[PDB]
RNA sequence: AGCUAAAUAUUGGCGAGAGACCGAUAGCGAACAAGUAGAGUGAUCGAAAGAUGAAAAGAACUUUGAAAAGAGAGUUAAAUAGUACGUGAAAUUGCUGAAAGGGAAGCAUUGGAAAUCAGUCUUACCUGGGUGAGAUCAGUAGUCUCUCGAGACUAUGCA
RNA sequence: UUUCAAUGGCCCGUCUUGAAACACGGACCAAGGAGUCUAGCAUCUAUGCGAGUGUUUGGGUGAUGAAAACCCAUCCGCGAA
RNA sequence: AGAGCAUAGCUGUUGGGACCCGAAAGAUGGUGAACCAUCUAGUAGCUGGUUC
RNA sequence: UUGAGAAGCUCAGACGAGUAGGCAGGCGUGGAGGUUUGUGACGAAGCCUUGGGCGUGAGCCUGGGUCGAACAGCCUCUAGUGCAGAUCUUGGUGGAAGUAGC
RNA sequence: UCUAGCGAAACCACAGCCUGGGGAACGGGCCAGGCAA
RNA sequence: AAAACUUUCAGCAACGGAUCUCUUGGCUCUCGCAUCGAUGAAGAACGCAGCGAAAUGCGAUACGUAAUGUGAAUUG
């Protein structure tokens, strides 16, 4: 009797793998794309060097202030000044 | 080379590195210490006062006041290398402050000092749009 | 050299070597300076000659990057395409839905937070159940949405974005790097409700062209110039840059111009990387590949595809 | 049964603190006039074998689980009858190509795997 | 499995032969294989590399690409292949070198030395 | 008075094959310029010292500096490999952030606070029907390996 | 984890001394670093054989390391008296 | 109406450089009272140390 | 009733200081024959880290960061095998100290 | 004497207000104390 | 009470060269063989390279010649 209640043991422990393989395999699960150390660092050190030579600063700095010179704004924006303006039409003329 | 300073990328600053220099390591830190923080233009004219004997630098951790020219003369072209730098990249000049600096014991062989210094921008923008 | 096996030999051998390729360089310096400041011409054709190189110089030529004088055929093209009716005189107003990874965590929900912000007029919507990317996308169609976002978040940190174009417009995929919130930025500042202005910067190849396009459907076509809040996306070397900052102009001598804008970082910051460009909606296996990056390929780092 | 342990913290050396020379790892102070070996008040406490934890409990993670190190695939099918006591821990050297084929066949079978998400991505 | 007494099975004394070798020892040490049309022609596997053999490259970075060999470089066990070079900093060509056991010999260069050696080992023109 | 092979010895010399041997503070004093530098009138004594990378591709060029060097920039899979070059530990020192700081500190218990991680899961089971299926089922037909029937299949129908 | 609050706790090793007192040794970190190898004797246990017992001086042999393994002639040692 | 013999281990003991470190040596032979090299692992009841 | 690693499983009771010393079971290092049809460029060994665990403990397993070519669990064999001291050997490094001073 | 410049060795368990008592010194740590900035 | 100074902990940079991996070296055992010099040996010194720092090599026939081979490289 030992013999034959392993046995239905087993049966019983590997209907529920099969049923359990089917429901997994029913649902859309994610994948899992693993990660790779030597992409991963060259990554991070071709990308930190692309900021020292991207220039965020500045060239968010030329290029919006041209745009303020040709104007996609109407007649004058609000976010300009007086100040600022009067050097923005000596420099436009 | 990598520093030692979350700035100083080619954000608003520009860098400067002395690599075992010829000058006692306790007068370099204090050297560094005192000009910490102060305006570029500002550094350079204490820094006179230094040679001109108009102006002595404390001695807090390693000690009162002194006039040490040697270390002040090894600072005074690495200053001119942060502002020769900083022309490369075209910086706005008259805004300049030492926003790093950093003395770090070398080999044993005299004690040498690498001397590290960091130049950057204080900005604030007003919000507005209330 | 290297021939010789001892080590202090090495060493010295070196040593002499290098004061002596300093040496030479001395006097080929000063003797060039000597005879340049005796004729300006001559530095002034060194210097219109020797430009050092870089990255983007030394770029491979392909074939791909569009020309300075607009073509007729790629209006053509995409005078018509899915993006079209933001385009065209429709000008649709897009609405944007945020989502997450099947039961994320908080971290997330202060990032997305900063995203919202710097996307005025976007909902969001955090996953729950058994729900997948194809079935939101169909949701969302008829609900009144043009484009949407996801944040997928693993080991309780955000890496991977993913966006489609409803209703059938193509799929990115961008894997995120460097993403520090606002409370990580120096001299941060708090942003209001106003609609930030966009810049798009860098973008030559055509297949950048489409990911940039799609990038400015993200937003609404009508600025708010009295908030002077920017959003900047620029791509170098790939890494496409995500900032957000605000602008107000000074006076600079620097800049010819004369004037020159303070800025004052608001978040978020981070980095993309376009791994996937699908045709239809997210489908990692069974969808049509605009284009998958050869992680091979991307070692010749003159070489570039947005 | 529930997973109770007679103590948390560990036991560390005699001045192991002062000294870095001398190591946290637990060695018995054979000092002849070692005040804290003689087990005074204000000392530190030593091993004994009072301190074992229940039989049925020894090795049992804070949530009843034994932690059983799988080193390839075969090593993750043999624990289908003992999913419910065994927690399939991934041995820290294996790549993260077998280490997805450990975590989807241990998913379907039943067993709990401990670090399951070491050096992988999801992708939706 | 060696049997010969002969013979070593040295990892130290037999890197000390291979790296002690003067160049008439590293002559055979650099060989190459032949296509596998030319090798059925003359029955003969691989032959000792030789200045103005045309070779195709077939592992490494410059898979594929053919050539010659300008000179032998001995001393080091490499191959030196026209117009495979290298972009240095000052825009000349510092050409890379391939060992001899990555390409394959297509066209020889075929010396009167080199016939006899074809027909010594059992071969054939 | 005399000679005489072989069997035997062998920390040297000419070579050779191996090793449950040491693995750069070891094994030779010497993995390298090793009895070498260097010390001593002298006889004698006597070291320290291995590793960039697949390839030198060893950093053009611009710029500052009297130079030395620095900053841009370049090469590379990677410069967290730049010749002070494999990994780069501890002691030790400098900068920054944090809290704490009436002649110590120190640790132990018990918590609190700040800072941070542990792990989250209704979902499956059972039952009811319909719909299409398949087969280990056919009041069914063949092949293969075994030992009638036990497997793997190929048709065919889906009761 | 850092810190605080309340309770606490005389520097470790050696040597000395009942005990201390002591006197010593200890600026810090890394690495190196001390019952080992062998012949003889006796004991206990394990194994093989048992009025026996023990191949390895040597010889025979070993084609795939052949310095291993495998095999036994003439003595001999220790027992038996 | 013999119970040994042989191998392996353990602990013990006696030698051998004999757990490690430390006492002026002495002798032989050299070098210019001094100094050098070896015999030498010369000698200890003692000293300090002897590791999860 | 499945509870025969009979070297297992199970039941009951009392007990627990410790030097010299006696006995027993284990943990760890280098290498050796067998083995895991073991791990490893999709990252070995190592290293750091207030990540998570395991063991009374010696010790162990794992996450992250660096890293780049090897390594390990199990049964036995084996030994130049475990350190806080020895005014210990070697190398390194501080306070003293910018002091004595030159 | 000051200012530059060049710059050790010795020593080092760790420290450092005492008051008394604390039996074996105990003060350099223990308890009562004050002090303690 | 903050700064300065002092202290702990973390980040970062120096400093140092342990650890890990190897390795044209050491040591150990076995094995084969018999070979210096008045025909100038061992040793020493001075020389010698298209240029060598050591280092080897070589002797005014100098980093060797003749001869036998191999058959196209030396390589800073």
């Amino acid at each position: 009797g030992r013999q034959i209640h392993r046995c239905k043991q087993r049966l019983t422990r590997l209907t529920q793998y099969l049923l359990k393989a089917r429901r997994l395999a029913l649902k859309h699960q994610p994948a899992l794309i693993p990660i790779k150390p030597k992409q991963a660092h060259r990554e991070a050190s071709r990308e930190r060097k692309a900021l020292i030579a991207a220039k965020l600063e500045k060239n968010i700095e030329k290029e919006l202030v041209k745009r303020l010179k040709s104007g996609v704004y109407g007649d004058q924006p609000l976010n300009v000044n007086e100040e600022i303006w009067n050097k923005v039409l000596a420099a436009r003329e | 080379v990598r520093y030692s300073a979350s700035p100083a990328l080619e954000t608003k600053c520009a860098k400067a590195r002395g690599a075992y220099l010829r000058t006692h390591f306790k007068n370099s830190r204090e050297v560094a210490f005192t000009i910490n923080g102060m305006s570029l233009k500002k550094a350079f004219i204490f820094l006179d006062n230094v040679k001109e004997h108009k102006q002595a630098v404390p001695f807090r951790r390693f000690n009162q006041a002194r006039w040490p020219v040697k270390s002040v003369k090894f600072f005074y072209d690495l200053l001119k290398n942060a502002e020769a730098n900083a022309e490369a990249k075209g910086l706005d000049m008259d805004k300049l402050i030492i926003k790093h600096v950093q003395v770090n014991a070398a080999p044993k062989q005299s004690s040498p000092s690498h001397i590290e210094i960091i130049v950057a921008e204080e900005e604030e923008a007003v919000p507005k749009a209330n | 050299m290297g021939k010789i096996k001892n080590k202090i030999v090495r060493q010295q051998q070196y040593m002499k070597a290098l004061h002596q390729k300093n040496k030479d360089k001395l006097e080929r310096r000063k003797e060039r300076a000597k005879e340049e400041e005796k004729d300006p011409e001559k530095k002034r054709l060194r210097l219109s000659e020797n430009i050092p190189a870089t990255i983007e110089s030394k770029r491979v030529y392909d074939e791909t990057i569009i020309e300075d004088k607009p073509d007729e055929e790629l209006q053509a093209e995409l005078k018509d395409d899915e993006f079209s009716a933001y385009f065209s005189e429709e000008r649709k107003v897009p609405k944007l839905l945020v989502t997450t990874s099947k039961r994320a965590s908080r971290k997330c929900y202060d990032f997305a937070s900063e995203l919202l912000d710097c996307f005025p007029n976007a909902e969001f919507r955090k996953r729950t159940g058994d729900i997948e990317v194809h079935e939101i996308a169909e949701a969302a169609a008829k609900r009144g949405y043009t484009d949407l976002l996801v944040l997928n978040e693993d080991r309780k940190k955000t890496n991977a974005l993913t966006l489609v174009h409803l209703p059938n417009g193509p799929s990115f995929y961008f894997t995120l790097s460097n993403l520090q919130t606002a409370k990580e930025i120096s001299n941060h500042g708090r942003s209001t409700g106003h609609i930030p202005e966009l810049i798009i910067n860098n973008f030559s190849t055509r297949l950048g062209m489409t990911v940039a396009r799609a990038f400015q459907s993200l937003f609404i076509q009508t600025p708010q110039i009295q908030g002077r809040q920017v959003v900047t996306i620029h791509c170098q070397r790939d890494f496409l840059f995500f900032r957000r900052h605000r602008y107000a102009f000074r006076e600079k001598s620097n800049m010819p111009d004369g004037i020159g804008t303070g800025l004052q970082e608001l978040g978020p910051r981070f980095t993309m990387r376009l791994r996937m460009v699908q045709k239809g909606v997210w489908d990692r296996k069974e969808g049509e590949v605009f284009f998958e990056s050869n992680a091979g390929e991307e070692s010749d780092r003159r070489k570039f595809w947005l | 049964v529930n997973i109770i342990k007679k103590r948390t913290k560990p036991f560390k050396r005699h001045q192991s603190d002062r000294f870095k020379r001398v190591g946290e790892s637990w060695r018995k102070p054979r000092g002849i006039d070692s005040c804290v070996r003689r087990r005074f008040r204000g000392t530190i406490s030593m091993p004994k074998i009072g301190y074992g934890n229940n039989k049925k409990t020894r090795y049992c993670m804070p949530n009843g689980l034994k932690a059983f190190l799988v080193r390839n695939v075969s090593d993750v099918e043999l624990l289908l009858m003992h999913n419910k006591t065994y927690a399939a821990e991934i041995a820290g050297n294996v790549s993260a190509r077998k280490r997805v084929e450990i975590v989807e066949k241990a998913r379907a079978l039943g067993v709990k795997v401990t670090n399951a998400g070491a050096k992988v991505r999801s992708q939706e | 499995m060696k049997f010969s007494r002969d013979v070593t099975s040295s990892r130290r004394k037999q890197r000390k032969a291979h790296f002690g070798a003067p160049s008439s020892v590293r002559r055979v040490l650099m060989s190459a294989p032949l296509s596998k049309e030319l090798r059925e022609q003359y029955k003969i596997r691989s032959l000792p590399v030789r200045r103005d053999d045309q070779i195709t490259v077939i592992r490494g970075s410059n898979k594929g690409r053919e050539g010659k060999i300008t000179s032998v470089y001995r001393k080091k066990f490499l191959l030196l292949i026209e117009r495979v070079t290298r972009e240095k900093a000052n825009g000349a060509s510092a050409p890379v070198g391939i060992d001899a056991s990555k390409v394959v010999i297509t066209k020889l260069h075929l010396d009167k030395d080199r016939k006899d050696l074809i027909v010594r080992k059992g071969g054939k023109v």
